[PDB]
DNA sequence: CATGTGATCTAATTAGATCGCATGG
DNA sequence: CATGTGATCTAATTAGATCGCATGG
């Protein structure tokens, strides 16, 4: 629907992250080779914050509280070329039995990014290109799909990273990407499956594990919690730098502000499978600039 | 928001959701008589509306938003009211040049707490006015420029629980008359 | 005092590494450019032994506990052309107030050494290259820096880490390297200041810090016990990959086995300083292979 | 270790550590009463010896190694009198093509420990022998050899807390001077 | 009939502070 | 006068297991 741009008429693209996490977005777009002009985030984890600053240098802006962003900001930090987000989930996935659904607890996060969007939007009269993503669990309340696809004017599309990953992880995306429908398919450096992602002298006894979690139980396989992983002829759990490379994430990417396992694995269980944004954001280096 | 001479104003063209309210645009005025196609469209349950249904129901001149007064039958949460009147209401409002006037407004009968009243001033932009009772946002000028008697609310915090809307509210479409048909 | 070997006589070094942490030895050696034919590791750290096996992709060859290892091992893992340790000091280091002397406690492991030194020693009339070392604290009884000076048969080279680290660590060096006491000289790539050490977005208050033990105390500098590190004008004490940076091992060198803070920092607090250990394996590199 | 003939059986020369045996080892005959150049060297402190003050107390043929008999007469562990017995031993041992028979022994009057014991074993390269009582390691082949009457500790635990070793003095004679 | 971008309660376990003094500066 | 290849005890803080059920398979 939007119209190809010139290769020499590109200018660096300036992205609004909200629920920005552990800059999966901005990582993202600098692998793919896109020169980023600026990449406004909106988080409030620390621990998140930090690997974010650490791991980019301090090219990310970080503008605390999405529900502290007012329309003066939105046009003092724009314009914005894309408009990314992740709302939490606590209140919407299934694993949850005392999830608040969608208007209360956490859910109701998810209209900030509805509300902050509206006001990124082009003005009437503005054919400039424009583009936006939000991702939020599968395992949500018909209700919950039905109003967030109403609120954005949009229906999901389901990308697993089972099909580029090692691990389960079905995941709901709304946008106007370009090809978000489209197939998709491995690339030549995805470690599809669970003995790509451990380290040396370790052996995997599975090839694909179940979704990964915040929670450490979500390690153990199977309805008989089984240790996804032998080592010297011993059951053991995975490793953090395991972890990273299973979600595409680069090794030692939350090795940041003395984590520990519990930590690394809460900001990973929140994160996106990087293989399946590559997939979704690869498009956009026909309408940004280069490097 | 000039004002328009009274030769040329002609009647509203009112959405009312959750809360229907021709009983009172009529008794004051704004909605006539014989009435045969309707200038006040009236929807309940909104979750299943599209911002084509809004612009098939031809341009609108008030988009009024209520939540259900002190009623304990509600099978919404209270913030749905708000989250569903603040979607439809960008469906409603026209291209950006504003050829004629635009009003919207949305009252809650004490049942928006506090956590979800920040959420409401934010979305729609502005802080509430209070009516002597329910709390009144709205772009319509005189509703925020005339000042009503000041309330101190922690003696109203206890009596939102005595009730265990028609006429406070009146004197809010009262200057909507400035700018819109007078029928009598 | 031992001749010059040709290029071409030249081959692979044979080490056996009592006590061997992480590997320091085997890094040191693999950074230096020396081919390391046999590299015999004496640790029962399980940690310990995770960092030297997966850092090193099982060139090493781990051998446990070192009292259980007898005459017959070292000839058939012999010969060897390098012996190097250092035994524990928890109860040789002033530090503890309630050390047990070098006889006592953990300091007979050092006649381990002492006793495996003398198995690995070429028999006489075996004019062929062999070098030793052995590390300890300074901060020992002089009773024991005496008796340990007695059964070595030589006396020791104190070098401080603050000439090419960012902290302080006097230790004592017995042993027969070439050029021991020559002065130490510092690196082009050596992190001097413990600026050099932090991360993006940290900055130091002093530029060296305590010598640095397995506690957590030694991070807070002075009588005062302040702390290191400011970021966000807030107050931090150093991260893992800083500490690994002052004792100039590789960064998330002990990124593994899911270990927290608590547990990387008891790995480096009683490693090697690796600039340190440079300067003195340096010139074994005229007697063994390149590489 | 092959026997000696009577006619070449030179005199003994033993390094005492710890303790000293001389008249011990006078009864038994190894050494001239008539001491004129000593044929014994006695250290009780090794602490400041080196391998060149051994080298020139002449080459050995004895080397003795002892505990405190639990005489609480002990400035120092008991590890340390094992430690510094081993670190002379390699200092006295002749080259490796052997001229003569060099023997050493190593006995314990029950003040080391399990931990210590099985350190000293180690060392030694032996477990050690019980003669009915005390603990002895040597290179002696009839203290090795001779079955010595065999009863276990577990009753000489709480039990126990010279003539006997003296006996195993003796097998030296088939491989030095005989003085009466 | 196996599954899950989580919350909970409790058991292990870890953090952090205090302790300690011979000894050159 | 300030320092340290640590051990301790106690205080916070995890680690781990159980919980939970609509739903395609
Ligand atoms: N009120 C708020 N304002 C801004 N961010 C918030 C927020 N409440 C929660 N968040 C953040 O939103 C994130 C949602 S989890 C999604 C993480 C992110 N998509 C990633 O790639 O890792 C969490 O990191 C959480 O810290
Ligand atoms: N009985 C034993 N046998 C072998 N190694 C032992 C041991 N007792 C302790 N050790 C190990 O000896 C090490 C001494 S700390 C020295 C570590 C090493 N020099 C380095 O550079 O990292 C410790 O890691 C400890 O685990
Ligand atoms: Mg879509
Ligand atoms: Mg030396």
């Amino acid at each position: 629907l939007y119209p190809a741009i010139p290769a020499a008429r590109r200018r660096p693209i300036r992205v609004l992250s909200l629920f920005d996490g552990i800059a999966t977005g901005y990582l993202v777009l600098k692998e793919l080779g896109i020169k980023v002009g600026k990449y406004v985030a909106s988080e409030v984890c620390e621990e998140s914050i930090a690997v974010g600053t650490v791991k980019h240098e301090g090219n990310i802006k970080y503008v605390n509280d999405v529900r502290n962003i007012t329309k003066k900001n939105i046009e003092e930090w724009g314009p914005f070329d894309l408009v990314i987000g992740g709302s939490p989930c606590n209140d919407l996935s299934n694993v949850n039995p005392a999830r608040k659904g969608l208007y209360e607890g956490t859910g109701r996060l998810f209209f900030e990014f509805y509300h902050l969007l509206n006001y990124s939007r082009p003005k009437e009269g503005d054919d400039r290109p424009f583009f936006w993503m939000f991702e939020n669990v599968v395992a949500m309340k018909v209700g919950d799909k039905r109003d967030i696809s109403r609120f954005l004017e949009c229906n999901p599309v389901m990308i697993d990273a089972i099909k580029v990953s090692a691990a389960h992880r079905a995941r709901y995306f709304w946008g106007n990407l370009p090809g978000m429908n489209r197939p998709v398919i491995a690339s030549k450096n995805d470690k599809l499956e669970l003995q790509d992602c451990l380290e040396y002298n370790r052996i995997a006894k599975l090839k694909k594990v179940q979704t990964i979690t915040t929670k450490s139980n979500s390690i153990k396989q199977g309805k008989n919690q089984l240790f996804p992983v032998v080592m010297n002829g011993k059951e053991d759990v995975l490793w953090c730098t395991e972890l990273e490379r299973i979600f595409g994430f680069p090794v030692h990417y939350t090795d940041v502000s003395n984590m520990g396992r519990g930590a690394r694995q809460k900001l990973l269980g929140r994160s996106w499978s990087v293989p399946v944004i590559r997939h979704l954001f690869a498009p956009l280096k026909d309408y940004f600039a280069c490097e | 928001f000039e004002t328009v001479p009274v030769w040329r104003r002609q009647p509203v063209r009112v959405l009312s959701l959750f809360e229907d309210i021709k009983k009172e645009l009529t008794s004051l005025g704004f909605l006539e008589s014989g009435s045969d196609p309707g200038q006040l469209k009236h929807v309940v349950d909104v979750t299943d509306t599209v911002r084509k249904d809004v612009e098939e129901w031809g341009p609108f001149d008030l988009v009024y938003g209520a939540t259900p007064p002190l009623g304990h039958t509600c099978d919404r949460p209270p913030s749905w009211y708000l989250f569903q009147f603040h979607r439809l209401l960008q469906y409603a409002r026209p291209k950006p040049g504003s050829p004629r006037p635009f009003f919207w407004m949305f009252v809650d009968n004490l049942v928006l707490n506090k956590e979800d009243l920040d959420v409401a001033s934010r979305f729609l932009e502005m802080e509430p006015v209070t009516i002597p009772a329910v709390r009144v946002w709205s772009n319509i000028p005189a509703i925020r420029s005339r000042h009503w008697a000041l309330v101190s609310e922690e003696e109203l915090s206890l009596l939102a629980q005595n009730k265990q809307p028609t006429k406070l509210v009146k004197n809010c479409f009262l200057p909507l008359r400035e700018y819109f048909k007078y029928f009598s």
